[PDB]
Formats: structure tokens, C-alpha cells, sequence
């Protein structure tokens, strides 16, 4: 009789102890007789926690519980493309059902050992300070930490809105996916994000997950593994996909806060023991397969939020670990002017100048180590003392150099785009330039090449690298334009 | 047949009450005791099971015997709503406390509600003036948006509320709701006094605001309801007429502060901190119903307490998630005599934006943040070595932003009993116009006395011309 | 019936058969079944609220106030020593069947 049906013993705090259920499976899907569905975490002989996905106003001891007998499972397909779904993969922007293809999983294995290809296919950022020193590829997951308002999920955001420039293609194995997944912010915020990549023809290609705080505990939890569910689709059919969790911090405080009420004994800080098999089997499920699987790649851009400043907390030392590196954010660095305010000494990326593009890796080759010299010279002319013209020179560089990185936000860049300006830079064409001169000089540059010097252009798109004829073309490009005004 | 039950065990404000019944009521209901003082509402919480539950009292329990009657009420604790609560001061509980009859009101909804959907979600980019300097210039609020006033103890929270109202409630036209959430029970009475002299409330004739109150002294319960309570007052008027509302919090932190008190009680595994394990949900459900909807709009200005100075602090640091702007208080600006002691670093919004208010007004903001900036990144100097080690060009920039941070303070109408310098109202177009006069270098001569507890621009060089006579 | 949960009763009222106790032990045993049924009683004789040896004790009164006290005044610290006041009716049953068989197993001389 209880085999397939259980009684609720007690209930409260989105918890529910059912007495019954000995053939319910782990971590599998139940309903109530309210409604209300429910996962069961904890299997035990008395009793059996569930945790709630809605309110326990509504579960009262002694309640009927029926099982589903499948594991909690998420709609996958194109279909969701431009939709925006919840946890489960429900619609909740009321535009019709979801139609799906196929339904995987929430928790899916880590792709093969045998396989998996080295990451060597760029991801277009659109951000200079972004795609000339920590550049992202197609089967890496590149770290977004940095304290509140900072520019996290800027850095993500306009990489969205970056992709427009192939999405629009015939070619697929150039376009590239993107998948947001809101967890712990407030609908309001989730609302004007979506409306802002509708004002950029950019939802087309944009799946959306939101779990948001009001919503149970467990959907934060389960949101990014159903959202990479979504995303990994792509990668098996041999396209390519673009996942952004933000924030796994958020997830960690739910997924806390699961445990503690199923009177599971804390770690540190009252965080699972497992806290760190939270993300590690989620960001390990996005990598870069074999020719033999699709060609298919998975990209993440984790996001976390420090206190203070403080990267050696808990849960970012879990995450840093993992992370193909990170984009340091610091607060400091945005008042000061440098937006966004990504600081070089602590921003990395491990997989290098293998994601970079070839071109650009040509103009900027020891730029990252040249901004290196250029703070290790600031330093040191705080001194208050005379500057030598080696010392100065650096400095009258490396000061420019900083202000050529800012760009605004909402404002991505093609490649093409960002060659020219880091060129004329890394070389010293701007030193005989005033630094509030390097503002519209950028946008003065461009509108000078796309109106005549626009054949190198168009050779820098199409070849992505630079050849003994095309740096001639260019130098002189450069130098004729100093000349002018 | 009233359902009834009896009570087994009375840990402070929590009180375990079982029916002999086989029929239990649901949670989040409330329940009914009958004492010599009066009633004793209970809130159920979770069902213990062996047909016993758990409440939270919304009184003191003192007296209460084990084993006495408890009756049921039958629904979640309400509230009357409508037009018919302005000009009166209601309870956690929902009954008059400022003796003038009940609540003759058509409706009574509950405290309990959920959140708007997605889809109801509507956003906007519209400019609120205050006329707070520090504010209009750095971080403007939003019509119908959520404001946030972080601070430790006697930065200027509720004074800088108070003025809020004092410049936008009045100029409204729609309808407010103010809920003291565990505060000074004095500063409630006070609060009367001014809606009355004010003519915001007008006893014989009509009023623009509702008073909700569940001070410090109400115990736990109460703390933790009464944001509820004030909250269901105005999503009525939000729905059902549709007109734009102000939503005045002061202090919502004694919401999860009162919520930490009873997690222990509960049985709940303390988080880090001692905080309760669900902090974000419960912090979530409130947050995600105050807010603009596609039936109507409300403006919420809602004071969050910083325990120890400390932002990184559980409970203020899922609060800044839940604000369209935030406006946090440093306790070392107000030490220096600066007021409103707001710190134009950490304070952020969504409005600081040049598609919205204006190119010049970005770049002009920019600046002034830039030169404070810069100011503080030498601050560890200045108190070794001093000014006489700064650069020309470093030097000159300490002077200009130490003038520009004086320049932020702003005399208060409110608190013209402790400045004793009469109120300064100044709009936003003047207060661009002026911080970009001192950028450009144009009163580089004036003394920065003169920019202290300044309102226009105007009065910086009257006022510096006052100093002249003075010097002997 | 089983067998390990029988033989408790068997291995506690053995002695209790050199003595004659089985209606004490038997009779007692009854007890722990209704006391089982008792709603109350669950959230009493389940509740890891108490303790490991002070649960032991307030046994005491219902083991001096129901009909243990000889023959279950072991048996009963034994029931609620790991936990095992859940299925304990069941041993209850064997007790009947194996109060039987100690009628048998006396050299029938007399
Ligand atoms: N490139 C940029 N240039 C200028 N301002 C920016 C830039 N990027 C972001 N901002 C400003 O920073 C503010 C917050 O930015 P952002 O949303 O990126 O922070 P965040 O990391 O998402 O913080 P939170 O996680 O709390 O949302 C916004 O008001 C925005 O105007
Ligand atoms: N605009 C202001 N100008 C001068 N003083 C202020 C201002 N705002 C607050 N204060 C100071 O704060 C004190 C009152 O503290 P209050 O603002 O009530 O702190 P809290 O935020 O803890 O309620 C007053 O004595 C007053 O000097
Ligand atoms: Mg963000
Ligand atoms: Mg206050």
C-alpha cells in the first residue's frame, strides 16, 4: 500500500518528513495532494525528508504522497530559444508551451576524458581590456569575481550582445548560443535584463532561466543544473553554447539552507560539506568535445560575490580552483575611471593565447606584462621623485595604455575594431597624445578607416591574421592619421 | 463547531498547542487566547505532528497555563484594507490603537500573499527629485522603485526619511504608508505629531497616509509581522485602485532580526552568524512584494540597520539585491560633521546614467567621484607624511575634492534643531550647474569653510563674503 | 515473526520461564504494544530530544505504572536502549508462541 504513497509526518520551512514511500528513489520528483511537488534528499527508515518547491501553508500532517518514479528531468531543444523559463523548465513569460525536443536530466555526467579537444576557438567578448589580455574560448569556463556593483554581470552581458555578429549567419559552427540563469535576484531586476536584450535583437538567441529569491530554496539549488541541462544540448549536436551562471554564491546559500533544515551537520560557515561537489560536477559539465561527438562546446562564466574585497572566503577559494581563471573586478579601479574596472594583476586566463585570436595576438604581445611594468612604475613615482626618460616613457605609455582599455558599457567592439586601436598603442603612436585626447581619438580612428582605409579591414575580418603586406598598408594607415589634425 | 485545542508546552514567544481533533489548521493561521487583559493572537509556524503544532506568540505569554483553551480563528491573521485605514494607527494584529473606534472598512485581506508574477513585472527609468543634494547628483531615486537607506546606529536613517517626506509626500497627490518596524516608540508619537500639524492627517477631515506601527518594545511576533501588516495595505491600494503609493520602512532589519530570535526556538540549526538557515527566502518573499506592477506604482523608502558597522553582514548584504538604489551611511562622515553623512563612493543606482539623465549630468558625476577618489587612495600619506610630500598637481586635487565633500553636506528642515540653521532645498539642475563650476576650477579662491552646511551655490559666496567681516 | 526480534522476548523471558514470570512477562509485555498505538506516545518514545540515558528513566513510570517493574523492568531500557520501538510488537507475538513451548520443555513427572 505505502510503497507507492506515503503520510506526511511533520512539515514546515519547505520541509516535509512523509512516512511511507520504500520504493521512491533518490533525489526523485513527488506530488502532494495539495499540489505542490516535492524532492526527496534524505532516505531513511522512519521517515523521508522532501523539500518543497512552493509554499508548506498548504501540507498538513497526514496528507496523501504520491511519487513520479523519474528523476527531476528539464524540457531541452531549440524551442526555448527567446523563451523564458523557470527551475523545472516551465514558461513564465506566457507566450505558449514549451516545445521541446528531447528531456535531459538535471544531473548529468562530465563529458569523457577520451572525448575532449584543446580549447582553440575564440569567444568574442567584444570588450578590449577583455579579448587583447584574458581571453575566452569555446570550452572554458572564465570566472567573473568581484565584489556588488562592479560590473560582473556587464562583463557578461555585453558578450551577449557581442554575438549578434554571427548569430544573424547562415554558418553555425561560428554562431554561438547564449544561456542566462538568474539565481537570487529579485523579478523586477530579471525583467529589465530581458528587456534590455529585446532593445538588441539579442533574446532571439538568448535562453533565460530565473530563480529568483521569493521563489523555494530547492528551485536555486536545482536552477543550474536544469539551465547546463539546456545549454549541453547544443554542444552534443554539434553547435555551440554560451552558459552564464549568476551567482553561484546565491546557489550555495540556498543549497545551505536545504541542508541545515534537513538536519544535515554543516561545514564552515554552516555551507554542506559537499559545498565544493556543488559546483565542481556543474562547471566540469561544460568542456569542449571530440571531432568524433559534434565538434560541440559548452562555455561558462560563473559569477561570484565577495565581501570586502575578500577573495580568500569559503565558497570563491571553491570556485577559483576550478575556474579556467578569473576577471577580478575591483571597486577601487571604477571610481578612479577605469571601466570596466578589470585589474590585470589578478585577472588571468589559463587557456591563454590559444582562445585569443591570431591576429590580435600579433599587436599585443607583452602588453599584459608591459601593464605589469607600468604599475610596478607607479608605484614607485609615488616617490615624489624625477623621472629618468626610460622610467617616464613607460610611464607616459602604460598611462594611455590603461586609457585606451575603457570602453562603455552596452558598447561591444569587433575584432576589427579593436586590432587597429591596440596597435596603435602597444606601439607608441598615442604617447604624443593628450590622455583626454585618447577618448575620442578611438571613435575620431574608426570613422577614419571604415570611410577609407577600409580594404585592411575588411582583410583583418576575413583572414584574422596580419601578413608582411597587410602590417605595410596598416603602418602607413596609422601614421597618415597622426599626421592629420 | 469552533475548533479548539489546548497548550503543552510555553517557551517564550513560542507556544506549542495541540488539538484533540483530527482536523489541524494549516500554517500560517492564526489562533485566539482568552486572558483577563484581553486576547492572545497566535501565528501557527510548522506542524511538530502527534496532532500538535507550533505558533509564534504576538504578545507577551506571561500568565499563559499548560493545558488552557485555545480557540481557532479560521484564517491567516488579516487586516482591513481601504481607504478607511488613512488617518489611523493599526496594530500587527490589525485593531485600532489610537483610540477613535474601529476600522469600519469594506475588505479584510491577510498579511500573507504571494508575489507578483514575471509577466506582471513592469520596469521605469523615471527621475525622482528629492532635492538632497549628495542624492539627485550621485545616486537618484526612481519613481515607483525601491530605496535604500544602509547605516550603522545614529547615521541619519530615519532624519533622512523624515525629509523625504517632508519634500515628496506632501507634493504627491497619491496615497503613503509609514510602518515603524521595531523602533523608538517615542519617535512614532513624534511622527503623529507631524502628519497632524503638517495637515497630512486631519482627524475631522481626510488623510494621505496610513500609520502602521510594531515598535522595538512589541515583542518578537510582532517585530516580524508588522512589516506584513503595513506591507498588505498598500499592495490594496496598488491592485485594487491603482494609485501611486509611498511606502515609508524604518527599520526593516528588525524583520530578520526578530525572525533570528525565534529560529532558535524553533528548532532550526543556526546558520553562520546565528542567523536562520532561510534568511534569503524569507528576506525574498518580502522584497518581491514590494514593488511596481502593471496595475499600479509604488515608491518604497525602506531604512536598513548595518549591526557593527559591518556591510558584510549577512542580513544588510541581501539587501542591496533587493534596491534600484542604495545609499549607505558611514558613521566615519558623520564624525566629521558632515551630514547627510552619505558616502558618494559606495553609494550606487540604476539612474546614473547618461540616457537618462543627461550626458553633462554623467560626466559632471564622474568627476566629482574621480577627485574623491583620489583623495582617499592618499589618505594613508597625508596622516605620515602630509600635504607638503604631494605632488603640485596631487595637492591641488585634495583641496578641490576636500571642497566638493563639504559642499555635499545640506541643512536639514527636519534637522534644523540640531544644526540650528534653517532647511536648504536645492533642485537638480542648480546642483549640476554648481559641482561643475568647482571642477572647472572657478572658486579654487574661496575658503572651504564656506562650502560647509551650504545649500545653493549662491550662498557659498555670500557666505564666504560673511567671512570677510568676521576676520579681525 | 522473524526470529532476532522473537528471540529477545525468548532470550529475556528464559529466565523468566525458570521462574514462571511469562504471565509478568508476557502479560507486561502487552504493554509496550498499546503504548506503541498511543499517538502520544510516539512523539515519547521516538523523540531524540531526550537523551540516550535519560529516556531510560522516565521509562521508569510507565514500567512501575503499567505492569513492568520484574520481568520488563529490563526488557524496557533494553526496547529503548538503541531504538527499537518501532517493530517491538512483533517480539510481543513470539512471546506467545514461545510461552508455549516452555510448557512443554518441564520434565512432566507429576
Ligand atoms: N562599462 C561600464 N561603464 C560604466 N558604467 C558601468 C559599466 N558597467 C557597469 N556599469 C555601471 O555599474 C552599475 C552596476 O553594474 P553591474 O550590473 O555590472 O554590477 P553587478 O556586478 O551586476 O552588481 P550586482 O551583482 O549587484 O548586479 C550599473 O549602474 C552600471 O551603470
Ligand atoms: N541631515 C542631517 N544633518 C545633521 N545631522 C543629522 C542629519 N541626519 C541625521 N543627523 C543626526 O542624527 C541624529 C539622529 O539620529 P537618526 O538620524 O535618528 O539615526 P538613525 O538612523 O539611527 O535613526 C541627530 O542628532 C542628528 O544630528
Ligand atoms: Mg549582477
Ligand atoms: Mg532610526
Amino acid at each position: 500500500n505505502l510503497n507507492e504513497t506515503g503520510r506526511v509526518l511533520a512539515v514546515g520551512d519547505g520541509i516535509a518528513r512523509v512516512f511511507g514511500l520504500n520504493n521512491i528513489q533518490a533525489e526523485e520528483l513527488v506530488e502532494f495532494s495539495s499540489g505542490v511537488k516535492g524532492m526527496a534528499l534524505n532516505l531513511e527508515p522512519g521517515q523521508v525528508g522532501i523539500v518543497l518547491f512552493g509554499s508548506d501553508r498548504l501540507v498538513k500532517e497526514g496528507e496523501l504522497v504520491k511519487r513520479t518514479g523519474n528523476i527531476v528531468d528539464v524540457p531541452v531543444g531549440p524551442g526555448l530559444l527567446g523563451r523564458v523559463v523557470d527551475a523545472l523548465g516551465n514558461p513564465i513569460d506566457g507566450k505558449g508551451p514549451i516545445d521541446a525536443a528531447g528531456r535531459s536530466r538535471a544531473q548529468v555526467k562530465a563529458p569523457g576524458i577520451l572525448p575532449r579537444r584543446s580549447v582553440h576557438e575564440p569567444v568574442q567578448t567584444g570588450l578590449k581590456a577583455v579579448d587583447a589580455l584574458v581571453p575566452i574560448g569555446r570550452g572554458q569556463r572564465e570566472l567573473i569575481i568581484g565584489d556588488r556593483q562592479t560590473g560582473k554581470t556587464a562583463v557578461a552581458l555585453d558578450t551577449i550582445l557581442n554575438q549578434k555578429r554571427w548569430n544573424n549567419g547562415s554558418d553555425e559552427s561560428k554562431k554561438l548560443y547564449c544561456v542566462y540563469v538568474a539565481v537570487g535576484q529579485k523579478r523586477s531586476t530579471v525583467a529589465q535584463l530581458v528587456q534590455t536584450l529585446e532593445q538588441h535583437d539579442a533574446m532571439k538567441y538568448s535562453i533565460i532561466v530565473a530563480a529568483t529569491a521569493s521563489e523555494a530554496a530547492p528551485l536555486q539549488y536545482l536552477a543550474p543544473f536544469t539551465a547546463a541541462s539546456i545549454g549541453e544540448w547544443f554542444r552534443d549536436n554539434g553547435k555551440h553554447a554560451l552558459i552564464v551562471y549568476d551567482d553561484l554564491s546565491k546557489q550555495a546559500v540556498a543549497y545551505r539552507q536545504l541542508s541545515l533544515l534537513l538536519r544535515r551537520p554543516p561545514g564552515r560557515e554552516a555551507y554542506p560539506g559537499d559545498v565544493f561537489y556543488l559546483h565542481s560536477r556543474l562547471l566540469e559539465r561544460a568542456a569542449k568535445l571530440s571531432e568524433k561527438e559534434g565538434s560541440g562546446s559548452l562555455t561558462a562564466l560563473p559569477v561570484i560575490e565577495t565581501q570586502g574585497g575578500d577573495v580568500s572566503a569559503y565558497i570563491p577559494t571553491n570556485v577559483i580552483s576550478i575556474t579556467d581563471g578569473q576577471i577580478f573586478l575591483e571597486a577601487e579601479l571604477f571610481y578612479k575611471g577605469i571601466r570596466p574596472a578589470i585589474n590585470v594583476g589578478l585577472s588571468v586566463s589559463r587557456v591563454g593565447s590559444a582562445a585569443q585570436v591570431k591576429a590580435l595576438k600579433q599587436v599585443a604581445g607583452s602588453l599584459k606584462l608591459f601593464l605589469a611594468q607600468y604599475r610596478e612604475v607607479a608605484a614607485f613615482a609615488q616617490f615624489g621623485s624625477d623621472l629618468d626618460a626610460s622610467t617616464k616613457q613607460t610611464l607616459v605609455r602604460g598611462e594611455r595604455l590603461t586609457q585606451l582599455l575603457k570602453q562603455n558599457q552596452y558598447s561591444p567592439l569587433a575584432t576589427e575594431e579593436q586590432v587597429p586601436l591596440i596597435y596603435a598603442g602597444v606601439n607608441g603612436h598615442l604617447d604624443g597624445i593628450e590622455l583626454s585626447r585618447i577618448g575620442e581619438f578611438e571613435s575620431s580612428f574608426l570613422s577614419y578607416l571604415k570611410s577609407n582605409h577600409n580594404e585592411l579591414l575588411t582583410e583583418i575580418r576575413e583572414k584574422g591574421e596580419l601578413s608582411k603586406e597587410l602590417l605595410a598598408s596598416l603602418k602607413s594607415a596609422t601614421e597618415s592619421f597622426v599626421a592629420t589634425f | 463547531t469552533p475548533i479548539t485545542g489546548k497548550v503543552t508546552a510555553v517557551i517564550g514567544a513560542i507556544v506549542d498547542v495541540h488539538f484533540e481533533q483530527s482536523e489541524l489548521p494549516a500554517i500560517l493561521n492564526a489562533l485566539e487566547i482568552k486572558t483577563p487583559q484581553g486576547k492572545l493572537v497566535l501565528e501557527v509556524a510548522q506542524h511538530l505532528g502527534e496532532n500538535t503544532v507550533r505558533t509564534i506568540a504576538m504578545d507577551g505569554t506571561e500568565g499563559l497555563v499548560r493545558g488552557e483553551k485555545v480557540l481557532d480563528t479560521g484564517g491567516p491573521i488579516s487586516v482591513p484594507v481601504g481607504r478607511e485605514t488613512l488617518g489611523r494607527i493599526i496594530n500587527v494584529i490589525g485593531e485600532p490603537i489610537d483610540e477613535r473606534g474601529p476600522i469600519k472598512s469594506k475588505l479584510r485581506k491577510p498579511i500573507h500573499a504571494d508575489p507578483p508574477s514575471f509577466a506582471e513585472q513592469s520596469t521605469s527609468a523615471e527621475i525622482l527629485e528629492t532635492g538632497i543634494k549628495v542624492v539627485d547628483l550621485l545616486a537618484p531615486y526612481a519613481r515607483g522603485g525601491k530605496i535604500g537607506l544602509f547605516g550603522g546606529a545614529g547615521v541619519g536613517k530615519t532624519v533622512f526619511i523624515q525629509e523625504l517626506i517632508n519634500n515628496i509626500a506632501k507634493a504627491h497627490g497619491g496615497f503613503s504608508v509609514f510602518t515603524g518596524v521595531g523602533e523608538r516608540t517615542r519617535e512614532g508619537n513624534d511622527l503623529y505629531r507631524e502628519m497632524k500639524e503638517t495637515g497630512v492627517i486631519n482627524l475631522e477631515g481626510e488623510s494621505k497616509v496610513a500609520l502602521v506601527f510594531g515598535q522595538m518594545n512589541e515583542p518578537p511576533g510582532a517585530r516580524a509581522r508588522v512589516a506584513l501588516t503595513g506591507l498588505t495595505i498598500a499592495e490594496y491600494f496598488r491592485d485594487e485602485e491603482g494609485q501611486d503609493v509611498l511606502l515609508f520602512i524604518d527599520n526593516i532589519f528588525r524583520f530578520t532580526q526578530a525572525g533570528s530570535e525565534v529560529s532558535a526556538l524553533l528548532g532550526r540549526i543556526p546558520s553562520a552568524v546565528g542567523y536562520q538557515p532561510t534568511l534569503a527566502t524569507d528576506m525574498g518573499l518580502l522584497q518581491e512584494r514590494i514593488t511596481t506592477t502593471k496595475k499600479g506604482s509604488v515608491t518604497s523608502v525602506q531604512a536598513v540597520y548595518v549591526p557593527a558597522d559591518d556591510l558584510t553582514d549577512p542580513a544588510p548584504a541581501t539587501t542591496f539585491a533587493h534596491l534600484d538604489a542604495t545609499t549607505v551611511l558611514s558613521r566615519g562622515i558623520s564624525e566629521l560633521g558632515i551630514y547627510p553623512a552619505v558616502d558618494p563612493l559606495d553609494s550606487k543606482s540604476r539612474l546614473l546614467d547618461a540616457a537618462v539623465v543627461g550626458q553633462e549630468h554623467y560626466d559632471v558625476a564622474s568627476k566629482v567621484q574621480e577627485t574623491l577618489q583620489t583623495y582617499k587612495s592618499l589618505q594613508d600619506i597625508i596622516a605620515i607624511l602630509g600635504m607638503d610630500e604631494l605632488s603640485e598637481q596631487d595637492k591641488l586635487t585634495v583641496e578641490r575634492a576636500r571642497k566638493i565633500q563639504r559642499f555635499l553636506s545640506q541643512p536639514f528642515a527636519v534637522a534644523e534643531v540640531f544644526t540650528g540653521i534653517p532647511g536648504k532645498l536645492v533642485r537638480l539642475k542648480d546642483t549640476v550647474a554648481s559641482f561643475k563650476a568647482v571642477l572647472e576650477g572657478k572658486y579654487d579662491n574661496i575658503p572651504e569653510h564656506a562650502f560647509y552646511m551650504v545649500g545653493g551655490i549662491e550662498d557659498v559666496v555670500a557666505k564666504a563674503e560673511k567671512l570677510a567681516a568676521e576676520a579681525n | 515473526i522473524y526470529g532476532i526480534e522473537g528471540r529477545y522476548a525468548t532470550a529475556l523471558y528464559s529466565a523468566a520461564s525458570k521462574q514462571n514470570k511469562l504471565e509478568q512477562v508476557e502479560k507486561e509485555l502487552l504493554r509496550v504494544g498499546q503504548i506503541l498505538k498511543e499517538p502520544k506516545m510516539a512523539a515519547s518514545l521516538l523523540n531524540p530530544y531526550v537523551k540516550r540515558s535519560v529516556k531510560v528513566k522516565s521509562l521508569s513510570d510507565m514500567t512501575a505504572k503499567e505492569k513492568f517493574s520484574p520481568l520488563t523492568s529490563n526488557l524496557i531500557n533494553l526496547l529503548a536502549e538503541n531504538g527499537r520501538l518501532t517493530n517491538t510488537p512483533a517480539v510481543i507475538s513470539a512471546f506467545s508462541t514461545m510461552m508455549s513451548v516452555h510448557r512443554g520443555e518441564v520434565p512432566c513427572t507429576v
